[PDB]
């Protein structure tokens, strides 16, 4: 929390990233639902680093091979949490695909079981892990369970809104899923919003191919 | 095995039948209804209802049943038990009907880990690991088939290092099907030789796992759990405190229920007593759905001195759905018969499938599938390996219909018993 | 759903795919000095028909391409290489339409499969961006199409490397996408396609004897491994593969001669059906790469695997007898073969030392298959070719070419097996030969022994 | 639902199939009226008469002379 604060950060923060390396061996001890906290700890961490994070940028790369480590020997909402912190950064994109084997476990859930719970956080990491990972090849893996999560699963406002994330990457993809279909009350919004981007001018575009002619 | 066909109701979204989807023939307006019920019970209006077959006998009306139990899910706990056998010598009326029910509910109980099984003289590629992947490749060790090209896991080394060299391997050594490995959750694993002591004489057995994996439920039934807890006529504390056990098992998530759906026949052998169990156990928590099926007409229920329609108490039969429909005619049957025919895997000509049919439509057809198998062993004599006509009807010889099986069976006894 | 009707739409265009289209193409060809107007009013006309566009575009492209082939596109050929690109960019966008497109994407592609041909001046190259653009959103299905993209394959391999490997790159993704998933979500087997794809590894072999990156043999290997293992038998694209597998083992790690090993033995039997429909792929194949070992003789684990192929040879020349066959044919093959290799080195040893392993092989089995004294009318020739042989090679053989006395060897074993199996009959003419070509080599000791105990 | 068999010699068959299912198997034939035995109870007489009817083929070893 002082970090978050001192966010100015300082070399202080700069070891206090070190620190969070520190709190990535705290997390190693699993410190439990400690864990979690250290987690938010990171989140913060991974939160100053952000100026330059090179050292700091490799300082969390260990720290995420340890901590997707955690959420893969699964540690609940608390990979959630992480997910999102981590994600908040730039640089592995195949961490994700270490993130797809937590989506992976994101599957099978076929309930309807208590709450959205973990899917929410699944629906909510959604477009912010496509905003950056984009190993959009498991993009579409990760677009297939997101799909079932969609159709029907409770909290349709969640896989709705995982969804526009995916609808975000604008995909051959997403048009192949708003063609594949659903129970499309989903499908229709997601259709719906299967759009956004504006071009013509088949005039404009041929002024340009003549400037370029020209320019050669 | 008399319903493995069977597939569920087969109709469209719309409610209409495709008159042979699931494998389910004809018989439109039960299907039918069956389907509306379907609609009821997914959204929980049959609490306190149920539904009676008032079925044709010599037919079997749980086609209908199994197709619903279908339809609903895919492995919804379905029982389906005669009237008749709640008088047991040794386990009370109670005791029985709560033996039904603790059998027409289910559980999810999937759990994590991994290690291989197999069987393979102990000298292995595998008795090291490199790690998580294939690590094999067209790997090539010793099974009962052949050899084998393949991917194995991770955590394929210690084991081996821990398997001493032993007489007998049937050990965690390595995999020689032909295409695949992993590790998978066994921990079904000890150090023993491949082999058993036989009754008559003693000899060898090369054998052994290809594979081993499973998240596993294997245990789905609430009355499973019990027998699990008793010796290998059940005490109740066993029972309240698994009831204890699970009450907490589904808390986790770790554990999920779902009901099921029961089937009684010939309810008329039933007595008050039952029926006053059962509108009270119905009413409960999740009970699960009940399906009753009779071919009586009004009679009088048993245990007391009274008509009323198909012998069961006004109480129930006023919160009750009735479904009901028609004996078969030709065409169905000979599609039925077919169903079955394939089924058993028989070689019958169109031409038996009329000779057939002709004794069924009038006999019954629960008779004349109980036929088709005991013409398989003249084909077996004969060698014929096929059934025209030529068999059933040779073989009726040895063959005669129901009336002819009773009531020309009684007529032979009406023949003798005249004296 | 209503993209059947849209199917029914896509279905239209194709068949019906022009006043607009050729006014453009000829105005572009004779635009020189100054036509804007006409150009974007061309533009509009065939961007209504995206069709129109992609013919228009072909067939323009083809005239040019012979023309501007002539040269690294200078002036005009330029000119129309960045109007086409121009106008895809603009289509591609405009026309995320049918299947239609997708079809005139495989016409474009094609090509653009020409331009690259002999690689133009990079006009090629953004035809593959385009592509790379196209085939990155593609997702369809267009098999055959999928094969004008076979075309291009080979073109990049035939233009250095860089952005047609990363096209390779996207060709790997194509070829992941030949396996993949549409239809894996539909639900099926093909097998068929799996076949299909086998054809196209007919093409990935291809790509192979084009030449660099280590992909295409990761994907041979996959295609085989996953071929076999189920079950799955039908014939000629085993006869195929085989001359591929064949072709890269040659090149390089022979990872080639393995595959082929263990598709060797499935296909002695597996062949025994496909010489019923005529492994004669697979008999020439199978010789070429046998003395493609024989030359190196023997690669230890392939020389193991060829050990066990000569008793193969054997079991399938019961069968390539059937293909081409008896004592004088085996005779007459064997002098040409013979004359071909002495006449060539390296594959002329290999030509002769084929024949004479299948000599070899065909002369032990053939003390066991049969006469006695007609057996001598062939059997002093057979003896003959055998001194022929070491006549083509010997010492031939001792400068340079690859082969080995082994074949003596064999001859020499199944003559004598049958031979003595009853006592002395029929030696003769052969046998003097024998002993003459014996005692001409004298090297080493190993032979002579062999020589001087058979005699006796 | 079925009908059958009158008078004298029906059991002659129970022991035929006795007899040709191997040689030595358990044969043991009773009347429906054992069970309304006043002495023990039905459940009794039923597990004796099954248990009755199952056989046990132990095969020994012996140090013989
Ligand atoms: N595929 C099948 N296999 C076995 N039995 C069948 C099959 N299809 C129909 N039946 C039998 O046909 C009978 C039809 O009787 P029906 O008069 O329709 O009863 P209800 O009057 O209650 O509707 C049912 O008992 C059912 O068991
Ligand atoms: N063809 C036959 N050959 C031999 N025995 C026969 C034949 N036909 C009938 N039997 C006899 O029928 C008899 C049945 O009478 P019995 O032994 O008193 O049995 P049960 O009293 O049970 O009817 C058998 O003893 C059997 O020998």
């Amino acid at each position: 929390x002082x970090x978050x604060x001192x966010x100015x950060x300082x070399x202080x923060x700069x070891x206090x990233x070190x620190x969070x390396x520190x709190x990535x061996x705290x997390x190693x001890x699993x410190x439990x639902x400690x864990x979690x906290x250290x987690x938010x700890x990171x989140x913060x961490x991974x939160x100053x680093x952000x100026x330059x994070x090179x050292x700091x940028x490799x300082x969390x790369x260990x720290x995420x091979x340890x901590x997707x480590x955690x959420x893969x020997x699964x540690x609940x909402g608390x990979x959630x949490x992480x997910x999102x912190x981590x994600x908040x950064x730039x640089x592995x994109x195949x961490x994700x695909x270490x993130x797809x084997x937590x989506x992976x476990x994101x599957x099978x859930x076929x309930x309807x079981x208590x709450x959205x719970x973990x899917x929410x956080x699944x629906x909510x990491x959604x477009x912010x892990x496509x905003x950056x990972x984009x190993x959009x090849x498991x993009x579409x893996x990760x677009x297939x369970x997101x799909x079932x999560x969609x159709x029907x699963x409770x909290x349709x406002x969640x896989x709705x809104x995982x969804x526009x994330x995916x609808x975000x990457x604008x995909x051959x993809x997403x048009x192949x899923x708003x063609x594949x279909x659903x129970x499309x009350x989903x499908x229709x919004x997601x259709x719906x919003x299967x759009x956004x981007x504006x071009x013509x001018x088949x005039x404009x575009x041929x002024x340009x191919x003549x400037x370029x002619x020209x320019x050669x | 095995g008399a319903h493995s066909h069977i597939r569920g109701l087969g109709l469209d979204d719309a409610l209409e039948p495709r008159q042979a989807s699931q494998g389910m023939v004809g018989q439109l307006a039960a299907r039918r209804a069956a389907g509306v019920v379907l609609e009821m019970i997914r959204e929980g209006k049959i609490a306190g209802r149920a539904v009676l077959i008032a079925g044709q006998p010599g037919t079997g009306k749980t086609a209908i049943a199994m197709g619903m139990a279908q339809a609903l899910g895919p492995d919804t706990p379905f029982t389906a038990i005669a009237g008749s056998e709640i008088f047991s010598l040794e386990m009370s009326k109670t005791e029985a009907l709560t033996q039904a029910f603790r059998r027409s509910i289910g559980v999810r109980i999937k759990e994590e880990t991994e290690i291989i099984e197999g069987e393979v003289v102990e000298i292995q590629i595998d008795r090291p690991a490199t790690g998580t992947g294939s690590k094999v490749g067209k790997l090539t060790l010793k099974t009962t088939e052949m050899e084998t090209i393949y991917d194995l896991g991770t955590k394929m080394i210690e084991s081996l290092t821990k398997d001493k060299v032993q007489a007998g391997d049937v050990i965690t050594i390595d995999k020689a099907t032909g295409k695949i490995s992993k590790l998978g959750r066994s921990f079904t694993r000890a150090r023993d030789y491949d082999a058993m002591g036989s009754q008559t004489k003693f000899v060898q057995c090369p054998d052994g796992e290809l594979q081993k994996r499973k998240e596993v439920v294997h245990t789905v039934s609430l009355h499973e759990i019990d027998v699990i807890n008793s010796r290998t006529e059940i005490k109740s504390e066993v029972r309240e405190q698994i009831n204890a056990k699970v009450a907490e098992w589904r808390e986790e998530g770790k554990a999920e229920i779902i009901p099921g759906v029961l089937f009684i026949d010939e309810v008329h052998m039933l007595d008050i007593e039952s029926f006053s169990f059962l509108n009270r156990a119905l009413e409960s928590d999740m009970a699960p759905v009940l399906i009753m099926a009779t071919n009586r007409g009004i009679t009088r229920i048993r245990g007391t001195s009274y008509q009323s329609p198909h012998g069961i108490p006004i109480d129930l039969l006023d919160r009750l759905l009735i479904v009901s429909t028609t004996p078969y005619s030709e065409k169905d049957t000979k599609q039925i018969l077919r169903i079955r025919c394939e089924e058993e895997d028989v070689e019958m000509s169109e031409d038996a499938y009329t000779v057939l049919t002709r004794i069924g439509l009038e006999t019954s057809l629960r008779y004349a599938i109980q036929l088709i198998t005991a013409a398989s062993l003249v084909c077996r004599k004969r060698k014929g390996t096929e059934v025209q006509v030529d068999d059933i009807k040779r073989v009726y010889s040895l063959f005669l219909d129901e009336s002819r099986s009773t009531q020309y069976m009684k007529e032979y006894q009406d023949a003798f018993l005249f004296n | 759903x209503x993209x059947x009707x849209x199917x029914x739409x896509x279905x239209x265009x194709x068949x019906x795919x022009x006043x607009x289209x050729x006014x453009x193409x000829x105005x572009x060809x004779x635009x020189x000095x100054x036509x804007x107007x006409x150009x974007x009013x061309x533009x509009x006309x065939x961007x209504x028909x995206x069709x129109x566009x992609x013919x228009x575009x072909x067939x323009x492209x083809x005239x040019x391409x012979x023309x501007x082939x002539x040269x690294x596109x200078x002036x005009x050929x330029x000119x129309x290489x960045x109007x086409x690109x121009x106008x895809x960019x603009x289509x591609x966008x405009x026309x995320x339409x049918x299947x239609x497109x997708x079809x005139x994407x495989x016409x474009x592609x094609x090509x653009x499969x020409g331009x690259g041909x002999x690689x133009x001046x990079x006009x090629x190259x953004x035809x593959x961006x385009x592509x790379x653009x196209x085939x990155x959103x593609x997702x369809x299905x267009g098999x055959x199409x999928x094969x004008x993209x076979x075309x291009x394959x080979x073109x990049x391999x035939x233009x250095x490397x860089x952005x047609x490997x990363x096209x390779x790159x996207x060709x790997x993704x194509x070829x992941x996408x030949x396996x993949x998933x549409x239809x894996x979500x539909x639900x099926x087997x093909x097998x068929x396609x799996x076949x299909x794809x086998x054809x196209x590894x007919x093409x990935x072999x291809x790509x192979x004897x084009x030449x660099x990156x280590x992909x295409x043999x990761x994907x041979x290997x996959x295609x085989x491994x996953x071929x076999x293992x189920x079950x799955x038998x039908x014939x000629x694209x085993x006869x195929x593969x085989x001359x591929x597998x064949x072709x890269x083992x040659x090149x390089x790690x022979x990872x080639x001669x393995x595959x082929x090993x263990x598709x060797x033995x499935x296909x002695x039997x597996x062949x025994x059906x496909x010489x019923x429909x005529x492994g004669x792929x697979x008999x020439x194949x199978x010789x070429x790469x046998x003395x493609x070992x024989x030359x190196x003789x023997x690669x230890x684990x392939x020389x193991x695997x060829x050990x066990x192929x000569x008793x193969x040879x054997x079991x399938x020349x019961x069968x390539x007898x059937x293909x081409x066959x008896x004592x004088x044919x085996x005779x007459x093959x064997x002098x040409x073969x013979x004359x071909x290799x002495x006449x060539x080195g390296x594959x002329g040893x290999x030509x002769x030392x084929x024949x004479x392993x299948x000599x070899x092989x065909x002369x032990x089995x053939x003390x066991x298959x049969x006469x006695x004294x007609x057996x001598x009318x062939x059997x002093x020739x057979x003896x003959x070719x055998x001194x022929x042989x070491x006549x083509x090679x010997x010492x031939x053989x001792x400068x340079x070419x690859x082969x080995x006395x082994x074949x003596x060897x064999x001859x020499x074993x199944x003559x004598x097996x049958x031979x003595x199996x009853x006592x002395x009959x029929x030696x003769x003419x052969x046998x003097x030969x024998x002993x003459x070509x014996x005692x001409x080599x004298x090297x080493x000791x190993x032979x002579x022994x062999x020589x001087x105990x058979x005699x006796x | 639902l079925l009908a059958g068999p009158p008078g004298t010699g029906k059991t002659a068959l129970a022991l035929a199939i006795a007899q040709e299912l191997g040689s030595k198997v358990p044969f043991c034939p009773m009347v429906g009226s054992e069970v309304y035995s006043t002495e023990i109870k039905k459940t009794e007489v039923l597990m004796e008469n099954f248990r009755r009817a199952i056989g046990l083929r132990i095969k020994e070893t012996k140090e013989v002379y």
